[PDB]
RNA sequence: UGGGCCACUUUUGGUAAGCAGAACUGGCGCUGCGGGAUGAACCGAACGCCGGGUUAAGGCGCCCGAUGCCGACGCUCAUCA
RNA sequence: GGUUGGCCUCGGAUAGCCGGUCCCCCGCCGGGGUCCGGUGCGGAGUGCCCUUCGUCCUGGGAAACGGGGCGCGGCCGGAGAGGCGGCCGCCCCCUCGCCCGUCACGCACCGCACGUUCGUGGGGAACCUGGCGCUAAACCAUUCGUAGACGACCUGCUUC
């Protein structure tokens, strides 16, 4: 399963874009109406403890700031960054509580 | 473990061959593979019979090995086995597979009614004893 | 009894499985090992293969079909054969009633499911 | 309806495709039309199994129902009006057919005749 | 109201290794693994019951898309149930693997 | 029979079961062996390793990503062994192919369903007791299988949730025993016409 | 037609040869079919077009028809069987 | 185009297995030792469970604590491919269905096949019909040079 943080950058977004100049942005606009909404914070709760009961392994997806950088790029780049060292129920609050 | 072992006067149940279903008593033993056996009263007369077809029984007769007949007979209708076997549950459980071949198709339907009824009574005494043993509420 | 054609005369006791005094074919049945004694039973003497021989009606002084037979679809169950099947199965019924659960013998269909086979039951 | 033959007996054939020559799928210069085949490691020719098989007098046809068309009837070619008074009295197992350069007009005659002869033609619809 | 045939399924052709004889066909009855238990069927009739794109006339019904190609089993073929049967026209290599109705016809029980 | 034939694995001689499941998945009837890696192998361990080192060693030396290709998975292995005793290369064969499902392990669509057995096939009844064989299970992980430690631990908690539903089976089998005690007085006249017929005893 | 070749046995030269040369019979050449996975010659058997039955040699785990016999008695463990 | 009831599951041993119980120990259920049974497996896959002609009079038995309502709402369990299974509250009916009897009826289609299920099957367009919802990207063209034979690839393009 995969839990996105609400206020994702506008630099993160272009990345799932071919052509931001003709698009509308659009991307992930549903999704964190979840994060407001009372019935989406208790679907995102119960994602978070059966990804905390389920799995063994995970990740935390980060993206870098391009408009930190002297490149005419201004579209970031994702990837996901194991996080070692620890039960899977600690390592799920560790990633929680940094993201964003 | 090892309860019943091949011996003098051992009764052995035929399971396959010319005399499937037969009872019968081990004279003697020759060359590991065959047996000389005998059934008197169970109409199988003397000769080697391999023991791949017996299947041991619990009863065992007291005669001499290789002893002739009339002994074997006379050991067997004393502390008859007629009767023991045969009346023992694994030959009354034998009877059973046999009449249950036997059942004819109005029979069939019989016993489909008796063993739709049989379950109906069972299924809700079971539910009965389910509810009526759920009421637990002790800490 | 069987016909002079060969023919089986069987009945199903029309009140009990809906098959009325009707022949079928030796080979086309399946013999199963219950009786009962009919013994001291008067079946009619008209009862023969011309009485159960099917009927036709067309078609009289017409040859090119354009106006259709509209009627005779309804083949007539005649006040006659009620009246033969009526006095066989009365006498036949309390026979039947005898033996216990023979009526509801009659009254179910034969049929094979997922576990038995042909070769092996016996009937 | 139509003209009922003296007999009708079930024909039999011992082979309904037909025979062709050995490569004539692989070829447009090569016609179906059967050639046996002289070569010296020819494979159909020494009869190997799966091979186009070579024509030969064991699928010769039974003597009573040869060149029998497919209703009880045997052909023969008409080309006026005499050579249809030849069939008058035979009439029950040979057909008069029509040959395709007779012309509509006399063809027509042709048909008329052997309607009142009870001589059963094959194509007695053929220019209308 | 109930299934009435016994459920048989097409294996093959009758065959040595490198030739095969369609005319007649090999069975697997379910439920027979022994030659002697095939002499109940040694005569039963055999269907091969499919379906098609055009409708075709039924008897006793109106036309649907159900075909038959009508058959019987002739005798047994070794040592383990395994009857070969004869049908009205050799059944197509579609057919092998599928299902092929005994019809509880013409008995002699 | 129409429903899919599930084979347990466990046991089972490898080329004995591919026997049956070949000639079985020809004749239709989809057939599912779960439990690939409980396989047994006749001979000691080592020798059957070799002969599998030996298959590793058979590749096409000019190209071998065209060559024989060497699954390591005992699931894999066990469809391959059915693979080479289907005719493969015509569409009989590739039909009757797919009608074969196997698996590592028992996934749950049948964890939840009875497994038949095949006798013929079976390790105990085809060996003899004093004769050395070999698990498939053991035999890929030392080949290449990567994947032994997590089924190990997923058949694991499966056999725990068996347990349970076997908990379960006794309670209700011991409540309807019960049951069958407590009414008899309306029960014995249709018990006897159940014990006439066979059933019973 | 007057290039032959092969197999059993006999046999000459040669270390030997799927080599060279003889004797007898059979075969291939000139010949398809069943079996030996494959194959001019080996084993069976020779051939018009078909249906039923049965065999030969050879087989009957699966490919692949047939042992899915409750086959019989032994022998054998091979980290190149 | 197939098919012509379901089986919803211990782990396993095989020179041994299975079931049941009284006392010990594990925060009133599980694990040990006694004891009792069964074992050519009968708590049996050679097995078990459903079982269909339908109704109308008409009694005796099983039940009455019940069933069926895609009727509603909630809760719980299942992640190895969970695509599933279970449990409560409300509302409709009736003592209907299950066994044995009484009673008669149904197209009884005049001997005949592909009948009987899954099944309201899967896939593709199309009409009408109501309710609730959403208003996007990709490629080209243009730029870039972290790339490049050409394709491909990395990039930018009205707002702070
Ligand atoms: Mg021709
Ligand atoms: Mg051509
Ligand atoms: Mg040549
Ligand atoms: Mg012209
Ligand atoms: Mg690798
Ligand atoms: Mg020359
Ligand atoms: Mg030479
Ligand atoms: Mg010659
Ligand atoms: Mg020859
Ligand atoms: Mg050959
Ligand atoms: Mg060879
Ligand atoms: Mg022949
Ligand atoms: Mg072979
Ligand atoms: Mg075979």
């Amino acid at each position: 399963k995969t839990v996105f943080a609400e206020h994702i950058s506008d630099e993160c977004k272009r990345r799932f874009y071919k052509n931001w100049h003709k698009s509308k942005k659009k991307a992930f606009t549903k999704y964190c109406k979840k994060w407001q909404d009372e019935d989406g914070k208790k679907q995102l709760e119960k994602d978070f403890s059966s990804m905390k009961k389920y799995c063994q392994v995970i990740r935390v997806i980060a993206h870098t700031q391009m408009r930190l950088l002297p490149l005419r790029q201004k579209k970031a780049h994702l990837m996901e960054i194991q996080v070692n060292g620890g039960t899977v129920a600690e390592k799920l609050d560790w990633a929680r509580e940094r993201l964003e | 473990v090892f309860r019943r072992f091949v011996e003098v006067g051992r009764v052995a149940y035929v399971s396959f061959g010319p005399h499937a279903g037969k009872l019968v008593a081990i004279v003697d033993v020759i060359d590991q593979n065959r047996a000389l056996v005998d059934g008197p009263c169970t109409q199988v007369r003397r000769q080697a019979m391999p023991f791949k077809c017996m299947q041991l029984t619990d009863f065992i007769l007291k005669f001499p090995h290789s002893a002739h007949q009339k002994y074997v007979r006379q050991a067997w209708q004393k502390a008859d086995i007629n009767t023991k076997w045969a009346a023992t549950r694994w030959a009354k459980k034998i009877e059973a597979r046999e009449r249950k071949a036997k059942m004819t198709d109005f029979d069939r339907f019989k016993v489909m009614k008796a063993k739709k009824m049989r379950n109906r009574i069972i299924k809700n005494e079971v539910k009965k004893l389910q509810k009526a043993a759920l009421l637990k509420a002790s800490p | 009894k069987q016909l002079a054609s060969g023919l089986l005369l069987v009945t199903g006791p029309l009140v009990l499985n809906r098959v009325p005094l009707r022949r079928t074919h030796q080979k086309f049945v399946i013999a199963t090992s219950t009786k009962i004694d009919i013994s001291n039973v008067k079946i009619p003497k008209h009862l023969t293969d011309a009485y159960f021989k099917k009927k036709k009606l067309r078609k009289p002084r017409h040859q090119e079909g354009e106006i259709f037979d509209t009627e005779k679809e309804k083949y007539e169950i005649t006040e006659q054969r009620k009246i033969d099947q009526k006095a066989v199965d009365s006498q036949i019924l309390p026979k039947i009633k005898a033996i216990p659960q023979l009526q509801g013998y009659l009254r179910s269909v034969f049929a094979l499911t997922n576990g038995i086979y042909p070769h092996k039951l016996v009937f | 309806a139509a003209l009922r033959p003296l007999v009708k007996p079930k024909i039999v054939k011992k082979r309904t495709k037909k025979f062709i020559r050995h490569q004539s799928d692989r070829y447009v210069k090569i016609k179906r039309n059967w050639r046996k085949p002289r070569g010296i490691d020819n494979r159909v020719r020494r009869r190997f199994k799966g091979q186009i098989l070579m024509p030969n007098i064991g699928y010769g046809s039974n003597k009573k129902t040869k060149h029998m068309l497919p209703s009880g009837f045997r052909k023969f070619l008409v080309h006026n009006v005499k050579e249809l008074e030849v069939l008058l009295m035979c009439n029950k197992s040979y057909c008069a057919e029509i040959a395709h350069n007779v012309s509509s007009k006399n063809r027509k005659a042709i048909v008329e005749r052997a309607a009142q002869l009870a001589i059963r033609v094959t194509n007695p619809n053929a220019r209308l | 109201s109930g299934r009435l045939w016994s459920k048989a399924i097409f294996a093959g052709y009758k065959r040595g290794l490198r030739n095969q004889r369609e005319h007649t066909a090999l069975l697997k009855i379910e439920g027979v693994y022994a030659r002697d238990e095939t002499e109940f069927y040694l005569g039963k009739r055999c269907a091969y019951v499919y379906k098609a794109k055009n409708n075709t006339v039924t008897p006793g019904g109106k036309p649907n898309k159900t075909r038959v190609i009508w058959g019987k089993v002739t005798r047994a073929h070794g040592n383990s149930g395994m009857v070969r049967a004869k049908f009205r026209s050799n059944l197509p290599a579609k057919a092998i693997g599928h299902r092929i109705r005994v019809m509880l016809y013409p008995s002699r029980i | 029979e129409v429903q899919v034939l599930v084979l347990d694995g466990r046991g089972h001689l490898l080329g004995r079961l591919a026997a049956i499941v070949a000639k079985q998945v020809l004749l239709g009837r989809k057939v599912v062996v779960v439990r690939c890696e409980g396989i047994n192998i006749s001979g000691n361990f080592y020798r059957n390793k070799l002969k599998y080192l030996a298959f590793l060693r058979k590749r096409m030396n000019t190209n071998p990503s065209r060559g024989p290709y060497h699954f390591r998975a005992p699931s894999r292995i066990f469809w391959r062994t059915v693979r080479g005793m289907l005719p493969h290369k015509t569409k009989r064969g590739q039909a009757a192919l797919d009608r074969l499902k196997v698996f590592d392990g028992i996934p749950p669509p049948y964890d939840k369903k009875k497994r038949m057995v095949v006798p013929a096939a079976l390790k105990v009844v085809r060996l003899k007791p004093t004769r050395k064989f070999a698990y498939l299970g053991r035999l890929a992980h030392e080949v290449g299988w990567k994947y032994q430690a997590v089924t190990a631990t997923l058949e694991e908690k499966r056999k725990e949730k068996a347990k349970i539903h076997y908990r379960k089976k006794k309670q209700l089998m011991r409540l309807r025993k019960q049951a069958e005690k407590n009414v008899e007085k309306k029960i014995d006249k249709y018990t006897e016409v159940l014990k006439t017929h066979g059933l019973l005893v």
